[PDB]
RNA sequence: GUGAAAUUCUUGGACCGGCGCAAGACGGACCAGAGCGAAAGCAUUUGCCAAGAAUGUUUUCAUUAAUCAAGAACGAAAGUCGGAGGUUCGAAGACGAUCAGAUACCGUCGUAGUUCCGACCAUAAACGAUGCCGACCGGCGAUGCGGCGGCGUUAUUCCCAUGACCCGCCGGGCAGCUUCCGGGAAACCAAAGUCUUUGGGUUCCGGGGGGAGUAUGGUUGCAAAGCUGAAACUUAAAGGAAUUGACGG
């Protein structure tokens, strides 16, 4: 039985794509079928912060950030738990999880 | 058996037939 | 809608519709008069021309082929023939 | 689009005009002072271009160089043969702006 | 950090690596806790870079294209 | 849809009803004649000398005003070209393709294209002779059209 | 620099040591990984170009140049993709205005002007017409060829 | 009609020296004896003399080309290399 | 380097940091259920060369058209031949681990190959597991290109053009959401609908599961192999979609 409609890719009036390494396994993964997560992490962790702040020489010193692109196979993406599976009709929906601010 | 494993050894089978028939 | 009138369509719709898709076939573009400046005489001009339009008296060029439309040249008044 | 434009022109001067193919009569129509218009291929022998252009310059006429050979001079032409070198006597298309 | 100190040496600036390449990206566990301990040392911090080597594109990662299976 | 793409374009042109000629032409039957035979003798073909008039001296149709279409005025007077206009093009085509690719072996697409020309001209060339157009002998052949075309 | 921006950094490769201390000049500036990570950014157009150019003391450096297009305030479309005619504009456009500031100058003046990045202000300025851009900079340069190193150059580049 | 299924040129070898190796030397036979079209005088008389001197029959000029061929994918190269780092070498 | 190790490199300075040199690959992020191409496939810049869809058209010809046995062009990757090149990765192979065994999964090394040109091969889950041309049959919001019409903002400029947004309409596309149109065994499909209310044109092709894509014959190929392709005999099921339960390192 067909599982997806779109066969668990987003290659729709494509021939070829591209393949990617797997940041996880290095596996050969189309670029269209990999889970990407784009990560924006303070290059400290928020436990250091303050100790970071009294140890600078500077006053108004902002952290930089670290900015990684991570792709999953989704061998990877599920045993890491980043994706889960979903009921039949949970499948269907495309909506991000809330980044949950508050 | 696996079908493609399968094919692999239907290959190897008439290569050793196709060496034999032509050994005559 | 079951009973839209195929018969009467009003003009809004009908001037909306693709050219061919219309109750009978009207082209979208026409013929207008370009007045050059420094000009006395009249040239009809086609609407969507495809090439650079000449008054024969002056070497002044009236209309730009582009995509869809020529475009006149600046300073130069048109009007339309018999709407 | 110079080249596909005196392509054009070539073969609107043949079927319309009155031109002469090759060195002898090129020569012939220079020196008679009814060629106005001499056209040469790059694998033109240097010699050969040279006394042309020195004969066109005697006759007050204009050298095309053309950007191809005698082969695709030829081709050019209509012909099934190798021209070298071409006169116009009158072009009858605009080639030669009166 | 106490190697600096005997040298004289008081503030540092700080340039985190990965393995970089066709390799991974993310620093590893120990880059947080060395930071932290250099500053809580007495060490001063100046600027703070990543140097990761990034390629504009690599070589072919290791692996095969089945990758590491496990 | 195409007959060498999968292109089913709707492009086309919207012949007015009205067939009557404009009142505000000031233009006669014969001026327009004159016009064709003007711009046949600089060398335009139908569609060229169709859009000219067109354009500039605003001729809607030249068979509404004159009768006749532009290529049957041109054939009657005794300046139709050789050649039919749309197998001149195609031939044109074809040999600029060749001549493209006997520089450019590894262009394929220009092979793939040059069949699909070629394959249009043959077509082409059949229908004309069926209507007797083209003299029932003739063939296209890649080495010698090149001497027929620009 | 007192107050100039911090994602900016220099080479300042050293030619001449006198007494106890190190003279250097100019040899590259570079943007830092935060930075150009933070401006890469999805639906939108990124042009990149590059340009060798010849100073007029001998230095020879080939400038790189980022640019990002900038979706309006009132926009509602997800994405602000350029066309590619647009961007191939943008990119000569860009490169005939970092040829310009470097051929007609010496390298004491270029470096003092790319110091508020002033080439990529303008470029930003010049391409408003053609599609918006917002993070223009020169992200990178790097110095190809050095002329000989005469000395005096280099104290007059330190000293008066 | 057609004499040969496969052979052609090397047909006058007949059984010997092994079919690979009459495969090989084919093309390069039917380079080597063909006439190519000089680039001077525009004839088809341009045919090799010696190996590498070519000859043409019409304008009697001689180039040195090739072994087999009149001009080398080699030779090709170098000649538009040569081309651009002159081009670059001047202003 | 790994789960842990070990093979391996190391006071001969290994790893690390700096400055350069060389080589061959690869074109990240931008990169999207976006584009182009007959498919395979195509992503650094610039230039050249031809080609093409869509749009605009009151331009031309006037049925020239659709599908197509035979035949022909192209055809991922792997494989073959010849010439260059060989950085990384890495069939084979060697070794270290793991294990009851481990000819493997993990690690180190590493040949062919992987890169370019030239010539073969013609196969892929070559997939949308879904022939092409044409007509009709719902709605909605987007998006790519072309065109057309509009309050406004914006770029220079003195104003319009022209770009960048905003609002619409049309035409061709990649798609999406929804719907008791309808169909279907259902999953699902606006096509897989307009089908017992059965006929728009046309091509290929299936007839229970195995034997078997096998044997043999023919034909293509350097080879590997490709195309065409049975029978004896055997078997009462094999299968598809959904449901409940059981189980899941
Ligand atoms: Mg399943
Ligand atoms: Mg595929
Ligand atoms: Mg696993
Ligand atoms: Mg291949
Ligand atoms: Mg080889
Ligand atoms: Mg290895
Ligand atoms: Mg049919
Ligand atoms: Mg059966
Ligand atoms: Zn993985
Ligand atoms: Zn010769």
């Amino acid at each position: 039985t067909k599982k997806r409609r779109n066969n668990g890719r987003a290659k729709k009036g494509r021939g070829h794509v591209q393949p990617i390494r797997c940041t996880n396994c290095a596996r050969c993964v189309p670029k269209d079928k990999a889970i990407k997560k784009f990560v924006i992490r303070n290059i400290v962790e928020a436990a250091a912060v303050r100790d970071i702040s009294e140890a600078s020489v500077f006053d108004a010193y902002v952290l930089p950030k670290l900015y990684v692109k991570l792709h999953y196979c989704v061998s990877c993406a599920i045993h890491s738990k980043v994706v889960r599976n979903r009921s039949r009709e949970a499948r269907k929906d495309r909506t991000p999880p809330p980044r949950f601010r508050p | 058996m696996r079908a493609k494993w399968r094919k692999k050894r239907m290959r190897r089978l008439k290569r050793k037939r196709r060496k034999m028939r032509q050994r005559s | 809608p079951l009973a839209k009138d195929l018969l009467h369509p009003s003009p809004e719709e009908e001037k909306r519709k693709h050219k061919k898709k219309r109750l009978v076939q009207s082209p979208n573009s026409y013929f207008m008069d370009v007045k050059c400046p420094g000009c006395y005489k009249i040239t009809t001009v086609f609407s969507h021309a495809q090439t650079v339009v000449l008054c024969v008296g002056c070497s002044t060029v009236l209309c730009q082929p582009t995509g869809g439309k020529a475009r006149l040249t600046e300073g130069c008044s048109f009007r339309r023939k018999q709407h | 689009k110079s080249l596909e434009s005196i392509n054009s022109r070539l073969q609107l001067v043949m079927k319309s005009g009155k031109y002469v193919l090759g060195y002898k009569q090129t020569l012939k129509m220079i020196r008679q002072g009814k060629a106005k218009l001499v056209i040469l291929a790059n694998n033109c022998p240097a010699l050969r271009k040279s006394e042309i252009e020195y004969y066109a310059m005697l006759a007050k006429t204009g050298v095309h160089h053309y950007s191809g050979n005698n082969i695709e001079l030829g081709t050019a032409c209509g012909k099934y043969y190798r021209v070298c070198t071409l006169a116009i006597i009158d072009p009858g298309d605009s080639d030669i702006i009166r | 950090a106490q190697r600096c100190k005997e040298l004289g040496i008081t503030a540092l600036h700080i340039k985190l690596r990965a393995t970089g390449g066709n390799r991974t990206k993310t620093p590893g566990p120990g880059a947080q806790s060395a930071l932290r301990a250099l500053a809580r040392s007495g060490m001063k911090i100046g600027r703070i870079e990543d140097v990761t080597p990034i390629p504009s594109d690599s070589t072919r990662r290791k692996g095969g294209r089945r990758g590491r299976r496990l | 849809g195409r007959m060498h793409a999968p292109g089913k374009g709707l492009s086309q042109s919207a012949l007015p009803y009205r067939r009557s000629v404009p009142t505000w032409l000031k233009l006669t039957s014969d001026d327009v004649k004159e016009q064709i035979y003007k711009l046949a003798k600089k060398g335009l073909t139908p569609s060229q000398i169709g859009v000219i008039l067109r354009d500039s001296h605003g001729v809607a149709q030249v068979r509404f005003v004159t009768g006749n279409k532009i290529l049957r005025i041109l054939k009657s007077k005794g300046l139709a070209p050789d050649l039919p206009e749309d197998l001149y093009h195609l031939i044109k085509k074809a040999v600029a393709v060749r001549k493209h690719l006997e520089r450019n072996r590894k262009d394929k697409d220009a092979k793939f294209r040059l069949i699909l020309i070629e394959s249009r001209i043959h077509r082409l060339a059949r229908y004309y002779k069926t209507k007797r157009v083209l003299p029932p002998n003739w063939k296209y052949e890649s080495s010698t059209a090149s001497a027929l075309v620009a | 620099q007192n107050d100039e921006v911090a994602f900016r950094k220099f080479k300042l490769i050293t030619e001449d040591v006198q007494g106890k201390n190190c003279l250097t000049n100019f040899h590259g500036m570079d943007l830092t990984r935060d930075k150009m990570c933070s401006m890469v950014k999805k639906w939108q157009t990124m042009i990149e170009a590059h340009v060798d150019v010849k100073t007029t003391d001998g230095y020879l450096l080939r400038l790189f140049c980022v640019g990002f297009t900038k979706k309006r305030n009132n926009q509602i479309r997800k994405t602000s993709y350029a066309q590619h005619q647009q961007v191939r504009q943008i990119r000569k456009k860009m490169m005939e205005i970092m040829t310009r500031e470097v051929q007609t100058n010496d390298l004491k003046e270029v470096v003092n002007k790319l110091i508020p990045d002033s080439i990529g202000k303008d470029i930003e300025k010049a391409c408003q017409s053609i599609y918006p851009l917002h993070d223009v900079f020169v992200r990178k340069v790097k110095m190809l060829k050095k002329p000989k190193f005469e000395l005096g150059k280099l104290m007059e580049l330190h000293g008066e | 009609a057609k004499r040969t299924k496969k052979v052609g040129i090397v047909g006058k070898y007949g059984t010997r020296y092994g079919a690979s190796l009459r495969k090989m030397v084919k093309k390069i036979e039917i380079s080597q004896h063909a006439k190519y079209t000089c680039s001077f005088c525009g004839k088809t008389k341009m045919k090799r003399r010696a190996v590498g001197i070519w000859h043409c029959g019409s304008c009697m000029k001689t180039v040195a080309g090739g072994a087999w061929t009149y001009n080398t994918t080699s030779a090709v190269t170098v000649k538009s290399a040569i081309r651009r780092l002159k081009e670059l070498k001047d202003q």
